[PDB]
This record gives structure tokens, sequence and C-alpha cells, in this order.
């Protein structure tokens, strides 16, 4: 039975290819005085010093992401390594270097039989069944656009944007302590990450939702926190993902996901550019919120020519698409060729996923 | 390598596979055109081109009931039965009640639905 490792910057999501779901889904945290990993490294913060090793997709400490993938196989999975082959994933334009990295450590520390790399993004499209799309990927750290042509992606033109769940979470905590509340300790950081995930949704008309919202008390909404103690949150709901349409915000000068999306399909071939349109797939916890494909809906149509066919798909299980698509593409019987074996990597060396992986 | 990969696109004609528990399995060819609606299919039309060589249009179909598992192996079939005929088939999703004209033309005496299918190859968590 072959593994599928999704690492992102916020959640590590790992199981075994042919399950429906992960099996294990964890912070993506390493902490240190000897050393703790997710969960019961945030518990017994106070003592250590808690580091991310994959900042907005990309790897950055590989001392720290050997303890995480360790953690994965023997405390989460509990497998030996050495008995399965392992489909890992990787963001949008990682750097190769990175590749061979990710490549080594797992032949030459983990001594895997076998290995695979693939790109987020392209998993997620095949999980919602189509090899034709532009993904809208947006997960703790990073958000990307990624559009993809019969089954491979098109790296001139995708895009990166620096703001995700984590700035979402933060943005929340300063405008409910704008309201009336006090929303600023670590803890108190967990708490409002719980608000935003069960509350928060995007208007389809943020002015309109922001008028009613003064005039109303409809959209208000109770939440009970850990001490027992009930507070409401009004416009807050809407004006936190709203961010993501409206980066300045924030105080960000970059264009909203709706912008980002249409400048993605305007920098592909003109013949492709229908496709595209007709099949903006939605993937990431950050797409989670109630409205959002509607609203998506609504801003792509006003950027493109009126007579454009658009469908965006937003699958419930998106929060795990990226892994689905590893499970699926790891079991079929025509990938027993396609992974890197060892014997390969004894061959060739590193270099090899760039032949193997696109 | 894979049996089902030899023997696609060898001549004119039409070639249909289901998706089978992450397989590419071969449909009878007395049972062509009758669909699954729990299921997903792989169908290969080849012409013969003036110039010797084969034109390849990949289509892959998609039954309202199929499970994740089984529309996405018929994108990613889809996928590799194109890079084996070396990028020249063009791919094209078919969803039940929405095929193109031309898929509905492959059929002569007209395409027909029919309730059931494979179960998922897929391990419930
Ligand atoms: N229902 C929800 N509504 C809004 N946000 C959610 C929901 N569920 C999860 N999130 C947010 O999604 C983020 C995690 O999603 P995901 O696992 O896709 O990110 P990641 O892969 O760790 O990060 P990245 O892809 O940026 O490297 C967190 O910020 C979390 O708060
Ligand atoms: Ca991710
Ligand atoms: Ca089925
Ligand atoms: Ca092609």
């Amino acid at each position: 039975t072959a593994l599928v490792c999704d690492n992102g910057s916020g959640l590590v999501k790992a199981g075994f290819a042919g399950d429906d779901a992960p099996r294990a889904v964890f912070p993506s945290i390493v902490g240190r005085p000897d050393s703790y990993v997710g969960d019961e490294a945030q518990s017994k913060r106070g003592i250590l010093t808690l580091k991310y090793p994959i900042e907005h997709g990309i790897i950055t400490n590989w001392d720290d992401m050997e303890k995480i993938w360790h953690h994965t196989f023997y405390n989460e999975l509990r497998v030996a390594p050495e008995e399965h082959p392992t489909l890992l994933t990787e963001a949008p334009l990682n750097p190769k270097a990175n590749r061979e990295k990710m490549t080594q450590i797992m032949f030459e520390t983990f001594n895997v039989p076998a290995m695979y790399v693939a790109i987020q993004a392209v998993l997620s499209l095949y999980a919602s069944g189509r090899t034709t799309g532009i993904v809208l990927d947006s997960g703790d750290g990073v958000t990307h656009n990624v559009p993809i042509y019969e089954g491979y992606a098109l790296p001139h033109a995708i895009m990166r944007l620096d703001l995700a769940g984590r700035d979402l979470t933060d943005y929340l905590m300063k405008i409910l302590t704008e309201r009336g509340y006090s929303f600023v300790t670590t803890a108190e950081r967990e708490i409002v990450r719980d608000i935003k995930e069960k509350l928060c949704y995007v208007a389809l008309d943020f002015e309109n939702e922001m008028a009613t919202a003064a005039s109303s008390s409809s959209l208000e909404k109770s939440y009970e926190l850990p001490d027992g103690q009930v507070i409401t949150i009004g416009n807050e709901r809407f004006r936190c993902p709203e961010t993501l349409f409206q980066p300045s915000f924030i105080g960000m000068e970059s264009a909203g996901i709706h912008e980002t999306t249409y400048n993605s399909i305007m920098k592909c071939d003109i013949d492709i550019r229908k496709d595209l349109y007709a099949n903006n797939v939605m993937s990431g916890g950050t797409t989670m919120y109630p409205g959002i494909a509607d609203r998506m809906q609504k801003e792509i149509t006003a950027l493109a020519p009126s007579t454009m066919k658009i469908k965006i798909i937003a699958p419930p299980e998106r929060k795990y698409s990226v892994w689905i698509g590893g499970s699926i593409l790891a079991s079929l019987s025509t990938f027993q060729q396609m992974w890197i074996t060892k014997q390969e990597y004894d061959e060739a060396g590193p270099s090899i996923v760039h032949r193997k992986c696109f | 390598e894979h049996p089902e990969f030899l023997k696609a696109g060898k001549e004119p004609g039409l070639q249909i596979w289901r998706v089978e528990k992450f397989d590419l399995v071969p449909v009878p060819t007395n049972l062509y055109g009758d669909f699954f609606t729990g299921d997903a299919y792989v169908i290969l039309k080849t012409v013969q081109l003036r110039n010797g060589n084969l034109q390849y249009d990949l289509h892959y179909w998609l039954g309202n009931e199929c499970s994740q598992d089984e529309s996405g192996a018929a994108a990613i079939f889809t996928v590799q039965l194109d890079d084996y005929l070396n990028g020249r088939a063009v791919q094209h999703r078919e969803v039940q009640g929405f095929e193109s004209a031309t898929f509905l033309g492959y059929f002569k005496s007209g395409l027909k639905y029919k309730k059931g299918g494979v179960a998922s190859g897929f391990k419930h968590v």
C-alpha cells in the first residue's frame, strides 16, 4: 500500500492511497526546548520555541521538515516507511533544488522503496474529475491561481498571492477587538480561528450587507467561549473573508482573488480561455466560507465578456481535495511504473525527479 | 505497458473502457452505447487521416451517480492515454445529460442510460 502526504504551511494531511480521506491531519509545527510535533507542541508551547518548516507552501527548514515526516510515519500513520511507496505534494513553482532535496531525504533518510512528487493544484483538479480548468488554491499560508490544460499546469500563467487563512484569522482578531472585545494572545488566536471557521461567510454584495448589518440585527450570531461567556459577532462575519476580494483591508496593494483569477486566464492561450472560465475549481481550507462560490461567479461575470459561460466548482470536500487526488493517482493500475524507484535514484541521483515528475 | 494502452488507437473505429476499481477495463463491443449512470468511462475515437496518420479524440464520460474515485480515475487515465499517444489526442469531458453532439454521434442507434454500476474502489474512512 502506497502512502500519500500533503504538506501545507499550516496543516499536514497524510494517509493511505486508496482511502477516501487522510487518516492524519495535524498542525505543521515543530517545537524545541528534544522535539515535539503538531498538537503536542502547541500544548507545551510555553516551554519551547515553535517553528513552521513550510512558509507560503515552500519548505524552508529541512531539519524541522524531517521531524514532520518522521512524526507522520511513526506517530500518526504508524508505518515502517521503508515498506511503502510514498507520494508527496509540492507547491506551484516549487524551486528545483527543493524538489531534489525532498527526493534525497525520502530515499536516503527514510529509505522508501519508491516515491513521487505531484503539484497540489493539479491533484485537486483531478479530484474534481477534470483535466482542464483553473484552480484557486487557498490554504493557511498562500493563495495560488493555477491554470491547467489537458493534465498539465501552465507555469507562465500561475499567480501567487501571499494572503491566506492565517492573515484572515489575525484580521478577525483585530476587528473583534475593535468591536469591543479583546482577542490578542496566542490562546485567543485559537478561539478566533474557530469563530472564523464556524461563523464567517462571503457576502454576495458587500456594501448591501454592510447596510443590512447597521440597520438590523438579523445577521448577528452568538458564540460561546470556552470559559462560558457568550459573545455577539455582527458584520465581522462577512468582513473577514471580504479581505480575499479586497486585500486593502489588511493594507495590501495586491489584486483580490477574483482579479488574479481573471489575470491568470488572460495570460493563457486565447484558444483555451473558454474552457478555463467554465471550469474554475476551488480548493483549500480558505475557500470553505459559505457564499464564496456565488460571489466568485458574480465577480468573474463582471470581468469577462457578457456571453462567456462561467462556472465555479466548490466541492464540499475541498479541504482535502489535494490529498484525495493523490490517493486516486497513486492507486491507478497505470501508476506502478511512474514511481521513482530506489534503484533509479541510486543510478541517477536526485535530479531524476525533474524527468519523472512534472 | 498497460495491456489496454498497447491496444489503444491502432486502427480507425471506437474503443470504450470502464473505470473499474482504479483500472481501465474494456467494455464488450456488443454492449457499446449502454452506459451505467453509476459509473465512468473512457472513450477513444480513432479516424483515418488522409496523411496516413490517425486522429484521436478521447472522451471521459461521467455518470450522474459515479463515485469520486471513478471520475478522478477517468480524467487521469485520459491524460495518461493522451500522453501515451504523444499528446495528439484532443480531450473531452462528457457529463451525463450534457454530452457533445460529436460524442452522441458515435452511437448510430443512439446512446442509452441504465441505473447501477460497479462499486467504488475507495476504502471508506
Ligand atoms: N470551514 C472553514 N472556513 C474558513 N476557513 C477554514 C475552514 N476550515 C479550515 N479553514 C482554514 O484553512 C486553513 C488550512 O487549510 P489548508 O490545509 O488547505 O492549508 P495548508 O495546506 O496548511 O496551507 P497552504 O496551502 O497555504 O500551504 C486554516 O487557516 C484554517 O483556519
Ligand atoms: Ca496546501
Ligand atoms: Ca460506480
Ligand atoms: Ca493532447
